[PDB]
Protein backbone atom coordinates (compact mmCIF):
# COMPACT_ATOMS: atom_id res chain seq x y z
CA UNK A 1 0.00 0.00 0.00
CA UNK A 2 1.50 3.34 -1.10
CA UNK A 3 2.02 5.76 1.79
CA UNK A 4 3.64 9.22 2.03
CA UNK A 5 7.25 8.85 3.23
CA UNK A 6 8.99 11.45 5.42
CA UNK A 7 12.66 11.90 6.26
CA UNK A 8 12.60 12.74 9.98
CA UNK A 9 10.34 11.82 12.90
CA UNK A 10 10.18 14.74 15.32
CA UNK A 11 9.81 13.02 18.69
CA UNK A 12 7.65 14.49 21.50
CA UNK A 13 5.40 16.27 18.97
CA UNK A 14 4.11 13.40 16.81
CA UNK A 15 4.62 15.45 13.65
CA UNK A 16 6.08 14.14 10.39
CA UNK A 17 8.74 16.65 9.31
CA UNK A 18 10.74 16.78 6.09
CA UNK A 19 8.84 15.26 3.18
CA UNK A 20 10.69 12.86 0.87
CA UNK A 21 7.98 11.82 -1.58
CA UNK A 22 4.78 9.90 -2.07
CA UNK A 23 3.49 6.65 -3.48
CA UNK A 24 6.25 4.40 -2.14
CA UNK A 25 5.36 1.24 -0.23
CA UNK A 26 5.69 0.79 3.52
CA UNK A 27 8.37 -1.92 3.25
CA UNK A 28 10.66 0.33 1.18
CA UNK A 29 10.40 3.59 3.15
CA UNK A 30 11.12 1.87 6.49
CA UNK A 31 14.40 0.30 5.35
CA UNK A 32 16.00 3.27 7.13
CA UNK A 33 14.71 3.30 10.71
CA UNK A 34 15.19 7.07 11.15
CA UNK A 35 12.30 7.79 8.75
CA UNK A 36 8.55 8.12 9.32
CA UNK A 37 5.38 7.40 7.36
CA UNK A 38 1.88 8.86 7.14
CA UNK A 39 -1.09 7.13 5.49
CA UNK A 40 -3.95 9.20 3.97
CA UNK A 41 -2.42 12.48 5.30
CA UNK A 42 -5.17 12.87 7.92
CA UNK A 43 -2.95 12.03 10.86
CA UNK A 44 -1.22 9.10 12.58
CA UNK A 45 2.44 9.94 11.99
CA UNK A 46 4.23 6.66 12.73
CA UNK A 47 8.02 6.23 12.99
CA UNK A 48 9.93 3.44 11.26
CA UNK A 49 11.35 2.21 14.59
CA UNK A 50 10.25 -0.90 16.48
CA UNK A 51 6.88 -0.54 18.29
CA UNK A 52 7.54 1.26 21.57
CA UNK A 53 5.09 3.27 23.66
CA UNK A 54 5.16 7.02 23.06
CA UNK A 55 5.31 9.66 25.77
CA UNK A 56 2.25 10.41 27.88
CA UNK A 57 0.47 13.59 26.86
CA UNK A 58 -0.24 16.43 29.26
CA UNK A 59 -3.39 16.20 31.34
CA UNK A 60 -6.72 17.17 29.82
CA UNK A 61 -8.53 20.14 31.41
CA UNK A 62 -10.60 19.34 34.49
CA UNK A 63 -14.10 18.19 33.54
CA UNK A 64 -15.64 20.60 36.07
CA UNK A 65 -14.31 23.95 37.24
CA UNK A 66 -15.69 23.27 40.76
CA UNK A 67 -15.03 20.57 43.39
CA UNK A 68 -13.71 17.11 42.45
CA UNK A 69 -13.59 16.27 38.75
CA UNK A 70 -11.67 13.93 36.45
CA UNK A 71 -9.04 14.36 33.74
CA UNK A 72 -7.57 12.11 31.05
CA UNK A 73 -4.31 11.68 29.16
CA UNK A 74 -3.54 9.30 26.31
CA UNK A 75 -0.60 7.31 24.96
CA UNK A 76 -0.34 5.76 21.49
CA UNK A 77 1.72 2.66 20.66
CA UNK A 78 3.85 4.03 17.82
CA UNK A 79 5.76 1.68 15.53
CA UNK A 80 5.43 -0.98 12.83
CA UNK A 81 5.67 -4.79 12.55
CA UNK A 82 5.52 -5.71 16.22
CA UNK A 83 3.44 -5.58 19.36
CA UNK A 84 3.70 -3.24 22.34
CA UNK A 85 4.26 -4.48 25.90
CA UNK A 86 1.10 -6.43 26.70
CA UNK A 87 0.10 -8.10 23.40
CA UNK A 88 -1.00 -4.70 22.09
CA UNK A 89 -1.41 -3.98 18.38
CA UNK A 90 0.01 -0.70 17.01
CA UNK A 91 -2.43 2.20 17.00
CA UNK A 92 -4.18 1.32 20.27
CA UNK A 93 -4.57 4.06 22.87
CA UNK A 94 -4.25 3.81 26.65
CA UNK A 95 -5.86 6.29 29.04
CA UNK A 96 -5.37 7.24 32.68
CA UNK A 97 -8.04 8.88 34.83
CA UNK A 98 -7.14 11.13 37.77
CA UNK A 99 -9.38 13.35 39.89
CA UNK A 100 -8.56 17.07 39.79
CA UNK A 101 -9.73 20.17 41.65
CA UNK A 102 -9.27 23.57 39.98
CA UNK A 103 -10.55 25.70 42.87
CA UNK A 104 -12.65 25.57 46.02
CA UNK A 105 -14.86 28.59 45.22
CA UNK A 106 -18.22 27.91 43.52
CA UNK A 107 -21.06 30.14 42.20
CA UNK A 108 -19.20 33.44 42.58
CA UNK A 109 -21.83 35.53 40.79
CA UNK A 110 -24.86 36.72 42.73
CA UNK A 111 -28.37 37.80 41.84
CA UNK A 112 -30.31 40.87 42.89
CA UNK A 113 -32.79 40.96 45.76
CA UNK A 114 -36.13 42.72 46.08
CA UNK A 115 -36.01 46.47 45.52
CA UNK A 116 -36.45 48.74 48.52
CA UNK A 117 -39.10 51.45 48.72
CA UNK A 118 -38.78 54.86 47.10
CA UNK A 119 -37.06 57.41 49.32
CA UNK A 120 -38.50 60.95 49.41
CA UNK A 121 -37.02 63.66 47.21
CA UNK A 122 -33.75 65.14 48.45
CA UNK A 123 -34.98 68.77 48.60
CA UNK A 124 -38.24 70.47 49.60
CA UNK A 125 -37.99 73.35 47.10
CA UNK A 126 -36.78 73.52 43.47
CA UNK A 127 -35.51 70.21 42.01
CA UNK A 128 -33.34 67.39 43.30
CA UNK A 129 -32.66 63.67 42.87
CA UNK A 130 -34.56 60.56 43.98
CA UNK A 131 -32.89 57.25 44.80
CA UNK A 132 -33.77 53.59 45.36
CA UNK A 133 -31.26 51.11 46.80
CA UNK A 134 -31.32 47.31 46.85
CA UNK A 135 -29.10 44.56 48.21
CA UNK A 136 -27.03 41.85 46.55
CA UNK A 137 -27.88 38.98 48.90
CA UNK A 138 -30.38 36.55 47.28
CA UNK A 139 -28.17 34.62 46.93
CA UNK A 140 -25.02 36.25 48.32
CA UNK A 141 -22.01 36.41 45.97
CA UNK A 142 -18.91 34.44 46.88
CA UNK A 143 -15.20 35.28 46.32
CA UNK A 144 -14.51 38.36 44.16
CA UNK A 145 -17.68 38.13 42.11
CA UNK A 146 -20.17 40.97 41.82
CA UNK A 147 -23.85 41.43 41.03
CA UNK A 148 -24.42 42.35 37.35
CA UNK A 149 -25.48 45.94 36.78
CA UNK A 150 -25.60 48.87 39.21
CA UNK A 151 -26.39 48.79 42.93
CA UNK A 152 -28.62 51.89 42.82
CA UNK A 153 -30.74 53.88 40.37
CA UNK A 154 -31.48 57.60 40.31
CA UNK A 155 -34.05 59.86 38.65
CA UNK A 156 -35.30 63.42 39.06
CA UNK A 157 -38.19 64.71 41.18
CA UNK A 158 -40.15 67.94 40.76
CA UNK A 159 -41.75 69.38 43.90
CA UNK A 160 -43.84 72.19 42.29
CA UNK A 161 -42.79 74.64 45.02
CA UNK A 162 -41.16 78.05 44.68
CA UNK A 163 -38.26 78.59 47.07
CA UNK B 1 13.78 39.69 -23.38
CA UNK B 2 15.28 36.35 -24.39
CA UNK B 3 12.73 33.53 -24.61
CA UNK B 4 13.58 30.73 -22.18
CA UNK B 5 12.58 27.12 -22.68
CA UNK B 6 13.57 23.89 -20.93
CA UNK B 7 16.81 21.95 -21.08
CA UNK B 8 17.07 18.22 -20.49
CA UNK B 9 15.36 16.19 -17.89
CA UNK B 10 18.86 16.49 -16.69
CA UNK B 11 21.93 14.45 -15.76
CA UNK B 12 21.36 12.29 -12.73
CA UNK B 13 22.90 12.91 -9.36
CA UNK B 14 24.08 9.64 -7.76
CA UNK B 15 21.88 8.06 -5.07
CA UNK B 16 23.30 9.75 -1.97
CA UNK B 17 22.79 6.84 0.41
CA UNK B 18 24.12 3.26 0.56
CA UNK B 19 20.97 2.00 2.31
CA UNK B 20 17.20 2.25 2.03
CA UNK B 21 15.80 5.28 0.22
CA UNK B 22 17.25 8.62 -0.83
CA UNK B 23 16.48 11.69 -2.92
CA UNK B 24 18.35 12.37 -6.12
CA UNK B 25 17.66 15.43 -8.23
CA UNK B 26 17.95 16.51 -11.83
CA UNK B 27 15.02 18.94 -12.24
CA UNK B 28 15.15 20.83 -15.50
CA UNK B 29 17.10 24.03 -14.93
CA UNK B 30 16.52 26.96 -17.30
CA UNK B 31 20.14 26.77 -18.46
CA UNK B 32 20.20 25.89 -22.16
CA UNK B 33 17.74 28.74 -22.88
CA UNK B 34 18.21 31.43 -20.21
CA UNK B 35 15.68 34.28 -19.87
CA UNK B 36 17.60 37.56 -20.06
CA UNK B 37 16.68 41.20 -19.28
CA UNK B 38 13.57 40.03 -17.36
CA UNK B 39 11.28 39.08 -20.23
CA UNK B 40 9.33 35.83 -20.39
CA UNK B 41 10.01 32.81 -18.19
CA UNK B 42 10.26 29.06 -18.67
CA UNK B 43 6.75 27.57 -18.80
CA UNK B 44 5.97 24.10 -17.48
CA UNK B 45 7.09 22.12 -14.42
CA UNK B 46 10.75 22.24 -13.41
CA UNK B 47 10.28 19.85 -10.48
CA UNK B 48 12.12 16.57 -10.36
CA UNK B 49 13.19 15.28 -6.98
CA UNK B 50 13.41 11.54 -7.55
CA UNK B 51 13.20 8.74 -4.98
CA UNK B 52 16.15 6.42 -5.58
CA UNK B 53 15.78 2.92 -4.12
CA UNK B 54 18.74 0.97 -2.74
CA UNK B 55 17.84 -2.67 -2.03
CA UNK B 56 20.04 -2.99 1.10
CA UNK B 57 18.50 -2.44 4.56
CA UNK B 58 20.28 -0.03 6.86
CA UNK B 59 21.87 -1.01 10.20
CA UNK B 60 19.71 -0.52 13.29
CA UNK B 61 21.23 -0.20 16.76
CA UNK B 62 19.88 -2.44 19.50
CA UNK B 63 18.12 -0.96 22.52
CA UNK B 64 18.08 -2.21 26.10
CA UNK B 65 15.08 -4.01 27.55
CA UNK B 66 13.78 -3.34 31.05
CA UNK B 67 15.48 -4.85 34.08
CA UNK B 68 14.20 -8.29 35.03
CA UNK B 69 13.11 -9.73 38.35
CA UNK B 70 15.54 -10.32 41.20
CA UNK B 71 16.64 -13.92 41.74
CA UNK B 72 16.19 -15.72 45.09
CA UNK B 73 18.82 -14.69 47.64
CA UNK B 74 20.82 -17.79 48.63
CA UNK B 75 24.39 -18.76 49.55
CA UNK B 76 26.27 -21.87 48.48
CA UNK B 77 26.33 -24.76 50.98
CA UNK B 78 24.35 -22.75 53.56
CA UNK B 79 20.92 -24.52 53.44
CA UNK B 80 18.24 -21.79 53.56
CA UNK B 81 19.54 -18.41 54.69
CA UNK B 82 16.06 -17.02 55.41
CA UNK B 83 15.58 -14.92 58.58
CA UNK B 84 19.28 -15.17 59.52
CA UNK B 85 22.43 -13.04 59.51
CA UNK B 86 23.97 -14.78 56.48
CA UNK B 87 24.75 -12.48 53.52
CA UNK B 88 24.07 -13.93 50.09
CA UNK B 89 23.96 -12.85 46.43
CA UNK B 90 21.25 -12.34 43.82
CA UNK B 91 21.09 -11.57 40.11
CA UNK B 92 19.01 -9.69 37.54
CA UNK B 93 18.93 -9.94 33.76
CA UNK B 94 18.34 -7.70 30.74
CA UNK B 95 18.09 -8.41 27.00
CA UNK B 96 19.65 -6.49 24.11
CA UNK B 97 16.74 -6.55 21.64
CA UNK B 98 16.54 -5.04 18.16
CA UNK B 99 20.06 -5.14 16.64
CA UNK B 100 19.83 -6.24 12.99
CA UNK B 101 21.84 -5.79 9.78
CA UNK B 102 25.33 -5.18 11.28
CA UNK B 103 24.09 -2.53 13.70
CA UNK B 104 25.84 -1.27 16.80
CA UNK B 105 25.67 -3.49 19.86
CA UNK B 106 24.37 -2.57 23.30
CA UNK B 107 26.77 -0.51 25.42
CA UNK B 108 26.77 -1.63 29.05
CA UNK B 109 26.71 -4.62 31.39
CA UNK B 110 23.86 -7.10 30.95
CA UNK B 111 23.86 -8.50 34.52
CA UNK B 112 23.38 -6.74 37.86
CA UNK B 113 24.55 -8.41 41.08
CA UNK B 114 24.07 -7.09 44.62
CA UNK B 115 24.49 -8.53 48.11
CA UNK B 116 21.32 -9.35 49.99
CA UNK B 117 19.64 -10.70 53.09
CA UNK B 118 16.82 -13.22 52.61
CA UNK B 119 13.59 -12.02 54.24
CA UNK B 120 11.29 -14.27 52.15
CA UNK B 121 8.33 -15.58 54.21
CA UNK B 122 9.76 -14.41 57.54
CA UNK B 123 7.47 -13.20 60.36
CA UNK B 124 8.31 -9.65 61.45
CA UNK B 125 6.92 -6.94 63.69
CA UNK B 126 5.09 -4.14 61.92
CA UNK B 127 3.43 -0.75 62.20
CA UNK B 128 0.49 0.77 60.34
CA UNK B 129 1.38 3.46 57.81
CA UNK B 130 -0.71 6.57 57.28
CA UNK B 131 -3.22 7.13 54.47
CA UNK B 132 -1.43 6.94 51.14
CA UNK B 133 -2.00 9.34 48.26
CA UNK B 134 -5.27 8.77 46.38
CA UNK B 135 -4.77 6.46 43.41
CA UNK B 136 -6.11 6.61 39.89
CA UNK B 137 -9.66 5.84 38.76
CA UNK B 138 -9.80 2.14 37.88
CA UNK B 139 -11.13 0.98 35.49
CA UNK B 140 -10.69 4.05 33.26
CA UNK B 141 -13.41 4.58 30.61
CA UNK B 142 -15.34 1.57 31.96
CA UNK B 143 -18.35 1.01 34.23
CA UNK B 144 -18.00 3.01 37.49
CA UNK B 145 -14.39 4.09 38.19
CA UNK B 146 -13.27 4.25 41.82
CA UNK B 147 -10.28 5.74 43.63
CA UNK B 148 -8.21 3.83 46.19
CA UNK B 149 -5.99 4.89 49.08
CA UNK B 150 -4.85 2.50 51.78
CA UNK B 151 -2.97 1.95 55.02
CA UNK B 152 -0.77 -1.15 54.82
CA UNK B 153 1.09 -2.96 57.60
CA UNK B 154 4.75 -2.09 56.91
CA UNK B 155 7.28 -4.48 58.49
CA UNK B 156 9.98 -3.26 60.86
CA UNK B 157 13.27 -4.41 59.34
CA UNK B 158 15.81 -5.85 61.81
CA UNK B 159 18.91 -3.87 62.70
CA UNK B 160 21.55 -5.87 60.84
CA UNK B 161 24.95 -4.50 59.71
CA UNK B 162 24.41 -2.62 56.44
CA UNK B 163 27.81 -3.55 54.94
CA UNK B 164 29.88 -6.69 54.48
CA UNK B 165 33.61 -7.22 54.00
CA UNK B 166 35.23 -9.04 51.09
CA UNK B 167 37.81 -11.82 51.38
CA UNK B 168 40.08 -10.75 48.51
CA UNK B 169 40.03 -7.00 49.15
CA UNK B 170 39.41 -4.85 52.20
CA UNK B 171 36.79 -2.70 50.45
CA UNK B 172 33.23 -3.23 51.67
CA UNK B 173 29.96 -3.61 49.75
CA UNK B 174 26.30 -2.71 50.19
CA UNK B 175 23.67 -5.07 51.60
CA UNK B 176 20.01 -4.63 50.62
CA UNK B 177 16.98 -6.53 51.91
CA UNK B 178 14.86 -8.64 49.54
CA UNK B 179 11.76 -10.75 50.10
CA UNK B 180 8.04 -10.84 50.82
CA UNK B 181 7.70 -11.12 54.62
CA UNK B 182 4.57 -11.70 56.73
CA UNK B 183 4.20 -8.59 58.92
CA UNK B 184 2.52 -8.90 62.31
CA UNK B 185 0.52 -5.95 63.65
CA UNK B 186 -2.65 -5.06 65.49
CA UNK B 187 -5.82 -4.84 63.43
CA UNK B 188 -7.41 -1.64 62.11
CA UNK B 189 -11.07 -1.84 60.99
CA UNK B 190 -11.14 -5.63 60.75
CA UNK B 191 -8.05 -6.38 58.63
CA UNK B 192 -4.62 -7.84 59.36
CA UNK B 193 -2.56 -7.03 56.24
CA UNK B 194 -4.00 -3.94 54.51
CA UNK B 195 -7.07 -1.73 55.01
CA UNK B 196 -8.20 0.41 52.07
CA UNK B 197 -11.09 2.71 51.21
CA UNK B 198 -12.76 3.20 47.84
CA UNK B 199 -14.43 6.42 46.69
CA UNK B 200 -16.03 6.71 43.23
CA UNK B 201 -14.72 9.24 40.73
CA UNK B 202 -16.91 12.16 39.71
CA UNK B 203 -17.50 13.60 36.21
CA UNK B 204 -15.91 10.82 34.16
CA UNK B 205 -15.36 12.00 30.55
CA UNK B 206 -15.77 10.08 27.30
CA UNK B 207 -12.62 8.54 25.83
C1 LIG C 1 24.73 1.75 49.14
O1 LIG C 1 23.42 2.38 49.11
C2 LIG C 1 23.39 3.73 49.62
C3 LIG C 1 21.95 4.18 49.55
O2 LIG C 1 21.10 3.35 50.33
C4 LIG C 1 24.34 4.62 48.82
O3 LIG C 1 24.30 5.92 49.39
C5 LIG C 1 24.46 7.02 48.45
O4 LIG C 1 25.22 8.04 49.07
C6 LIG C 1 25.56 9.12 48.20
C7 LIG C 1 26.57 9.96 48.94
O5 LIG C 1 26.14 10.23 50.27
C8 LIG C 1 24.29 9.87 47.82
O6 LIG C 1 24.59 10.99 46.98
C9 LIG C 1 23.97 12.19 47.50
O7 LIG C 1 23.10 12.86 46.59
C10 LIG C 1 22.37 13.98 47.18
C11 LIG C 1 21.42 14.53 46.13
O8 LIG C 1 20.56 13.48 45.70
C12 LIG C 1 23.39 15.04 47.71
O9 LIG C 1 22.68 16.07 48.39
C13 LIG C 1 24.43 14.39 48.66
O10 LIG C 1 25.44 15.33 49.05
C14 LIG C 1 25.58 15.37 50.49
O11 LIG C 1 25.98 14.14 51.11
C15 LIG C 1 27.40 13.74 51.04
C16 LIG C 1 27.60 12.59 52.01
O12 LIG C 1 26.41 11.81 52.03
C17 LIG C 1 28.34 14.92 51.38
O13 LIG C 1 29.69 14.55 51.10
C18 LIG C 1 27.95 16.16 50.55
O14 LIG C 1 28.86 17.22 50.80
C19 LIG C 1 26.51 16.55 50.86
O15 LIG C 1 26.48 16.82 52.26
C20 LIG C 1 25.06 13.15 48.03
O16 LIG C 1 25.88 13.61 46.96
C21 LIG C 1 23.33 8.92 47.10
O17 LIG C 1 22.07 9.55 46.90
C22 LIG C 1 23.12 7.61 47.90
N1 LIG C 1 22.20 6.67 47.23
C23 LIG C 1 22.29 5.90 46.10
C24 LIG C 1 23.56 5.96 45.25
O18 LIG C 1 21.36 5.18 45.77
C25 LIG C 1 25.75 4.02 48.83
O19 LIG C 1 26.67 4.75 48.03
C26 LIG C 1 25.71 2.59 48.31
N2 LIG C 1 27.05 2.01 48.32
C27 LIG C 1 27.61 1.47 47.24
C28 LIG C 1 28.99 0.92 47.42
O20 LIG C 1 27.03 1.43 46.15
C1 LIG D 1 -16.70 26.51 35.99
O1 LIG D 1 -16.51 27.52 36.96
C2 LIG D 1 -17.28 27.40 38.19
C3 LIG D 1 -16.87 28.57 39.05
C4 LIG D 1 -18.79 27.35 37.90
O2 LIG D 1 -19.22 28.58 37.36
C5 LIG D 1 -19.10 26.21 36.90
O3 LIG D 1 -20.48 26.32 36.54
C6 LIG D 1 -21.33 25.28 37.09
O4 LIG D 1 -21.45 25.39 38.59
C7 LIG D 1 -22.18 24.27 39.18
C8 LIG D 1 -22.38 24.52 40.65
O5 LIG D 1 -23.65 25.09 40.85
C9 LIG D 1 -21.39 22.97 38.98
O6 LIG D 1 -22.29 21.86 39.09
C10 LIG D 1 -20.63 22.87 37.68
O7 LIG D 1 -19.20 22.91 37.97
C11 LIG D 1 -20.93 23.87 36.61
O8 LIG D 1 -21.99 23.36 35.79
C12 LIG D 1 -18.20 26.30 35.63
O9 LIG D 1 -18.39 25.17 34.78
C1 LIG E 1 -38.21 72.28 52.82
O1 LIG E 1 -39.24 73.22 52.61
C2 LIG E 1 -38.90 74.45 51.89
C3 LIG E 1 -40.15 75.32 51.91
C4 LIG E 1 -37.67 75.15 52.49
O2 LIG E 1 -37.99 75.67 53.77
C5 LIG E 1 -36.52 74.14 52.60
O3 LIG E 1 -35.40 74.79 53.20
C6 LIG E 1 -34.50 75.16 52.15
O4 LIG E 1 -33.60 74.04 51.70
C7 LIG E 1 -32.71 74.44 50.60
C8 LIG E 1 -31.74 73.32 50.32
O5 LIG E 1 -32.13 72.18 51.03
C9 LIG E 1 -31.92 75.72 50.91
O6 LIG E 1 -31.29 76.17 49.71
C10 LIG E 1 -32.78 76.82 51.46
O7 LIG E 1 -31.92 77.88 51.96
C11 LIG E 1 -33.69 76.39 52.55
O8 LIG E 1 -34.60 77.47 52.86
C12 LIG E 1 -36.94 72.91 53.43
O9 LIG E 1 -35.88 71.98 53.56
C1 LIG F 1 26.76 2.94 3.16
O1 LIG F 1 26.73 1.60 3.63
C2 LIG F 1 25.83 1.28 4.72
C3 LIG F 1 26.05 -0.19 5.06
C4 LIG F 1 26.04 2.21 5.93
O2 LIG F 1 27.29 1.94 6.54
C5 LIG F 1 25.97 3.68 5.47
O3 LIG F 1 26.30 4.52 6.59
C6 LIG F 1 25.17 5.34 6.94
O4 LIG F 1 25.45 6.82 6.78
C7 LIG F 1 24.32 7.67 7.20
C8 LIG F 1 24.73 9.11 7.14
O5 LIG F 1 24.28 9.67 5.94
C9 LIG F 1 23.84 7.34 8.62
O6 LIG F 1 22.63 8.05 8.87
C10 LIG F 1 23.59 5.88 8.82
O7 LIG F 1 23.38 5.64 10.24
C11 LIG F 1 24.70 5.00 8.35
O8 LIG F 1 24.24 3.63 8.38
C12 LIG F 1 26.94 3.97 4.30
O9 LIG F 1 26.80 5.30 3.83
C1 LIG G 1 4.19 8.51 30.93
O1 LIG G 1 4.20 8.33 32.32
C2 LIG G 1 5.34 8.90 33.04
C3 LIG G 1 5.17 10.42 33.08
O2 LIG G 1 4.58 10.76 34.33
C4 LIG G 1 6.71 8.44 32.43
O3 LIG G 1 7.04 7.15 32.91
C5 LIG G 1 6.71 8.45 30.86
O4 LIG G 1 7.04 9.75 30.37
C6 LIG G 1 5.42 7.91 30.24
O5 LIG G 1 5.47 8.28 28.86
C1 LIG H 1 -0.84 17.17 34.40
O1 LIG H 1 -0.98 17.63 35.71
C2 LIG H 1 -0.51 18.99 35.97
C3 LIG H 1 -1.49 19.97 35.34
O2 LIG H 1 -2.72 19.90 36.06
C4 LIG H 1 0.97 19.19 35.51
O3 LIG H 1 1.86 18.68 36.49
C5 LIG H 1 1.27 18.54 34.12
O4 LIG H 1 0.93 19.44 33.06
C6 LIG H 1 0.62 17.16 33.92
O5 LIG H 1 0.71 16.88 32.52
C1 LIG I 1 -41.92 53.93 44.31
O1 LIG I 1 -42.68 54.42 43.22
C2 LIG I 1 -44.12 54.16 43.24
C3 LIG I 1 -44.75 55.07 44.27
O2 LIG I 1 -44.59 56.41 43.82
C4 LIG I 1 -44.44 52.64 43.45
O3 LIG I 1 -44.27 51.94 42.24
C5 LIG I 1 -43.57 51.99 44.56
O4 LIG I 1 -44.15 52.17 45.86
C6 LIG I 1 -42.09 52.41 44.52
O5 LIG I 1 -41.53 51.98 45.76
C1 LIG J 1 16.58 -0.96 35.10
O1 LIG J 1 17.06 -0.09 36.10
C2 LIG J 1 16.31 1.14 36.34
C3 LIG J 1 15.02 0.80 37.08
O2 LIG J 1 15.36 0.26 38.35
C4 LIG J 1 16.10 1.95 35.02
O3 LIG J 1 17.30 2.63 34.67
C5 LIG J 1 15.63 1.05 33.83
O4 LIG J 1 14.22 0.84 33.86
C6 LIG J 1 16.41 -0.28 33.72
O5 LIG J 1 15.66 -1.09 32.82
C1 LIG K 1 14.02 -6.73 42.77
O1 LIG K 1 14.09 -5.82 43.84
C2 LIG K 1 12.82 -5.38 44.44
C3 LIG K 1 12.28 -6.49 45.33
O2 LIG K 1 12.99 -6.44 46.56
C4 LIG K 1 11.81 -4.88 43.36
O3 LIG K 1 12.14 -3.55 42.97
C5 LIG K 1 11.75 -5.81 42.11
O4 LIG K 1 10.91 -6.94 42.35
C6 LIG K 1 13.14 -6.23 41.61
O5 LIG K 1 12.90 -7.26 40.65
C1 LIG L 1 -1.96 -0.31 63.62
O1 LIG L 1 -3.07 -0.84 64.29
C2 LIG L 1 -3.43 -0.30 65.62
C3 LIG L 1 -4.42 0.84 65.41
O2 LIG L 1 -5.73 0.27 65.35
C4 LIG L 1 -2.20 0.09 66.53
O3 LIG L 1 -1.92 -0.95 67.46
C5 LIG L 1 -0.90 0.46 65.74
O4 LIG L 1 -0.86 1.86 65.47
C6 LIG L 1 -0.69 -0.37 64.48
O5 LIG L 1 0.43 0.21 63.82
Amino acid sequence: DPVLCFTQYEESSGKCKGLLGGGVSVEDCCLNTAFAYQKRSGGLCQPCRSPRWSLWSTWAPCSVTCSEGSQLRYRRCVGWNGQCSGKVAPGTLEWQLQACEDQQCCPEMGGWSGWGPWEPCSVTCSKGTRTRRRACNHPAPKCGGHCPGQAQESEACDTQQVC
Amino acid sequence: GVAGGWGPWGPVSPCPVTCGLGQTMEQRTCNHPVPQHGGPFCAGDATRTHICNTAVPCPVDGEWDSWGEWSPCIRRNMKSISCQEIPGQQSRGRTCRGRKFDGHRCAGQQQDIRHCYSIQHCPLKGSWSEWSTWGLCMPPCGPNPTRARQRLCTPLLPKYPPTVSMVEGQGEKNVTFWGRPLPRCEELQGQKLVVEEKRPCLHVPAC
